[PDB]
RNA sequence: GAUGGGGAAGCUCCGUUUCAAAGGCCUGAUUUUAUGCAGGCCACCAUCGAAAGGGAAUCCGGUUAAGAUUCCGGAACCUGG
RNA sequence: UUGACCUCAAAUCAGGUAGGAGUACCCGCUGAACUUAAGCAUAUCAAUAAGCGGAGGAAAAGAAACCAACCGGGAUUGCCUUAGUAACGGCGAGUGAAGCGGCAAAAGCUCAAAUUUGAAAUCUGGUACCUUCGGUGCCCGAGUUGUAAUUUGGAGAGGG
């Protein structure tokens, strides 16, 4: 897997810029429902079967 | 009488090709250059590491577009800061975009023109 | 702040020009800043003003463009009214309306009338 | 290439088999001296080119329109009749003098009625060499039939 | 004109004059391509009857379709149903051969007009048919009052919604007690017949 | 696994040099301009298929919190022009 | 030798066109079984589901090679009715239209087959210009192996 095509690899890209918790001032917003982030991802929980 | 064919092969024969002569252009707007200098080049990094080289290794170091080759950041760089490029390494980092380490000639130092830039 | 599209339409080309790149070394300057300060907005008005100047450059091109194919039967497709695929397909209305010379005279013989049950 | 030998083999089949008396006489055809002299006949009456049409038109308006004729200004034509319908018709109304016959047309079944036809009306008639040819008098490619009606005395 | 004379002799294709010139040509045909492109028609006078013009935007392909019986797809022979449905090779297309060949003429030319078609030939073998196709983009076409009602794009395909006149026949589109299963469509008029219809007050 | 072809109502199937008019680099000819026009050459006739098969060419020392036969210093080699 | 014709090719030749999606409704092809018959094979489910090809704002059908047997009606489509009827069916289970009558909506038509023959009178394209969903002039081409005008059965045509 060191040996990787460019396709995977930036798929990775996009998945490590997502692994961030919820951002604090979106709870703050009027009306709003987020509580935190629902689609949060880990290595060791789910796999992406890319 | 006949022709003289001393092959039993028959080919196709050649035939004139005339080159196209449109009515209309194709888009009649040419596109303007779609990687100048100030696309190839997008922002200097600024981290301790990268930090490091500018004053050592008498390296620049640069983020640039994903579909700029080494010919074209070199050019780049020539054509903004008026320097001269040694050579020219490139990866692609893990967040999905592209660092250049850009490594002057002698007669520059990298240290001058960062701060002539701005950062440091 | 940013540039106006109503100042920018009275310029040549040639101004026009130098305006782009004046405002690609603006914006490449900020973004210097934008590494050692907490917040930069003022990176938004210069980004908007070079899609501003891109924007009449390419209405001026275009328009030039527009009176060298003025009355010619063939014009680039990119300047040709778009409406749809099946509406630029359909009978133009000088076709529609074409009709034999049999069909004309008869027409014109006896048309409908105009009549009301009065007297 | 194959286009070239179906082209000679369908010739070689057109003769290797039996052929019907109603197709095979057209294997005869007017002889080189008899030929050559019925195409300078019919070169004295060629019909009316469209640049001297031209001519005519231009002459005839000037001449009826203004002048309170009869649209009778200008002299009878004499031309060659052509037209497979139209000549059809003619023989039929026994007012072809002689009918040229061209034994070159790919639909024969077009043409291969006429011999009988003529010989029934009391037409004379001939089997010429060439389509290509009878085109030639009538300014087109192709005639594959002619005919005079009235000639000069 | 001659036209007259070439549909009495066309009937009579069992003279010695036609059988020579039928022997002749299905030789020229099966030596050809499945589906090519026609100089003119064979048979000028069929055309014409048929709407058929000389003009430029009028198209003639000859075509050849395999004769028989359309043979049941299935593997070994097996049905895998009741033994009414067991019958494997004395089974026939719905369709005729001529619509056949209208048929793959059409994809062959996706952007003409299928118009009418005429049998020429046959043999053991295979059927010989030729298609007539008008183009809908030619100006002579679309200026033409009398055909330029195939432009309308009501009319695309007609040959595969079995709209020519081979496609009507199969249909059973006719007048008269001998269609009353197929005179306005099988299929809408077992709709129609299958159909419970219920008014607001109940009838 | 395309094409040329032949099957199949059809989605598609067969077949891989096949019943095909299947193509381009050595120049000469030209100083209107770019390559039209003369000999001859060659008929091989798509493409995909290996990070363990075949294959042009790099080594030592040093350096980072985390990279290196890739960076630094020194010393070589191959291909194209 | 040269110039035509016919047929067949080539070009990143001039200008166009086809594919895919959607698919409730529409036009065709192909095509079951569960089920019912208190078993079951014909039958039934059903000329249905699934599969495949092709359209539109509607589609299809349509101006009789019709219905009728009457003092006759008069293109097509839909509604009410005819009618669970005539008829079909191991005449078992089951299946099953049509003419008339009332109504909604109403609309008619054109090619082939004839010599313009004292005049291919017809048409694509190119080009210049203009009042540009087109028009005029000019020039190639298509076409007599038939393009216009004229006539479609209710008629109609050539003469007086
Ligand atoms: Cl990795
Ligand atoms: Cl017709
Ligand atoms: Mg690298
Ligand atoms: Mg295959
Ligand atoms: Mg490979
Ligand atoms: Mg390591
Ligand atoms: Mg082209
Ligand atoms: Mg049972
Ligand atoms: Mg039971
Ligand atoms: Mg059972
Ligand atoms: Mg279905
Ligand atoms: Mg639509
Ligand atoms: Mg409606
Ligand atoms: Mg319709
Ligand atoms: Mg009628
Ligand atoms: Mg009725
Ligand atoms: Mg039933």
């Amino acid at each position: 897997a060191a040996q990787k095509s460019f396709r995977i690899k930036q798929k990775m890209a996009k998945a490590k810029k997502q692994n961030r918790p919820l951002p604090q001032w979106i709870r703050l917003r009027t009306n709003n429902t987020i509580r935190y982030n629902a689609k949060r991802r880990n290595w060791r929980r789910t796999k992406m079967n890319i | 009488a006949l022709k003289v064919r001393t092959s039993a092969t028959f080919r196709l024969p050649k035939t004139l090709k005339l080159a196209r002569a449109p009515k209309y252009a194709s888009k009649a707007v040419p596109h303007y250059n779609r990687l100048d200098s100030y696309k190839v080049i997008e922002q200097p990094i600024t981290s301790e590491t990268a930090m490091k080289k500018v004053e050592d290794g008498n390296i620049l170091v640069f983020q640039v577009s994903m579909k700029a080759n080494k010919y074209q950041i070199k050019k780049a760089v020539k054509e903004l800061y008026e320097v001269d490029v040694l050579k020219v390494n490139t990866l692609v980092r893990p967040n999905g975009t592209k660092k250049a380490y850009v490594r002057l000639t002698a007669d520059y130092d990298a240290l001058d023109i960062a701060n002539r830039i701005g950062y440091i | 702040a940013g540039v106006k599209a109503y100042e920018l339409r009275t310029k040549s080309k040639e101004q026009l020009a130098s305006q782009l790149v004046d405002l690609k070394k603006e914006l490449a300057e900020l973004k210097v800043q934008k590494l050692s300060r907490p917040s930069l907005p003022k990176i938004k008005t210069v980004r908007k003003s070079i899609a501003c100047v891109l924007t009449v450059i390419n209405e001026q091109q275009r328009e030039a463009v527009r009176q060298l194919y003025k009355g010619k039967k063939y014009q680039p497709k990119d300047l040709r009214a778009k409406k749809t695929r099946a509406l630029r397909r359909a009978l133009t209305k000088f076709e529609a309306s074409q009709v034999t010379e049999k069909q004309r005279k008869k027409q014109i013989a006896f048309p409908q009338r105009k009549y009301a049950i009065k007297a | 290439p194959e286009y070239v030998r179906v082209q000679r083999q369908k010739k070689i089949l057109s003769i290797r088999l039996k052929v019907p008396p109603t197709i095979a006489q057209f294997q005869y055809t007017l002889d080189r001296n008899t030929a050559a002299e019925t195409f300078k006949l019919f070169n004295k009456y060629r019909p009316e080119t469209a640049a001297e049409k031209k001519e005519r038109l231009t002459k005839e308006a000037a001449a009826v329109a203004e002048g309170k004729s009869k649209q009778d200004a200008s002299p009878k034509p004499y031309a060659v009749k052509y037209g497979l319908n139209h000549v059809v018709a003619l023989i039929e109304n026994k007012k072809a003098k002689l009918v040229l016959i061209a034994n070159d047309v790919d639909p024969i079944e077009l043409v291969v009625f006429l011999p009988a036809l003529c010989k029934k009306m009391g037409v004379p008639y001939a089997i010429v060499k060439g389509k290509a040819r009878l085109g030639t008098l009538v300014n087109q490619k192709t005639s594959a039939v002619a005919a005079l009606t009235e000639v000069r005395a | 004109g001659a036209y007259k004379y070439l549909e009495e002799l066309q009937r009579k294709k069992q003279s010695d004059v036609l059988r020579f010139l039928q022997r002749v040509r299905v030789w020229e045909y099966r030596q050809k391509n499945v589906i090519h492109r026609a100089a003119r028609p064979t048979r000028p006078d069929k055309a014409r009857r048929l709407g058929y013009k000389a003009k430029q935007g009028f198209v003639i392909y000859r075509v050849r379709v395999r004769r028989g019986n359309r043979k049941r797809p299935v593997p070994k022979g097996a049905t895998y149903g009741k033994p009414t449905n067991q019958g494997v090779n004395e089974l026939k297309y719905q369709r005729s051969l001529r619509a056949t060949a209208e048929e793959r003429v059409g994809r062959r030319a996706a952007n003409l007009r299928v118009l009418n078609s005429y049998w020429v030939n046959q043999d053991s073998t295979y059927k010989y048919f030729e298609v007539i196709l008008v183009d809908p983009q030619h100006k002579a076409i679309r200026r033409d009052a009398r055909y330029n009602w195939i432009c309308d794009p009501v009319h695309k395909h007609r040959e595969a919604r079995g709209l020519t006149a081979t496609g009507k026949k199969s249909r059973g589109i006719n007048k008269g007690h001998k269609f009353n299963n197929t005179k306005a469509g099988r299929r809408k008029t077992w709709k129609r017949q299958n159909t419970l219809s219920l008014w607001r007050y109940r009838k």
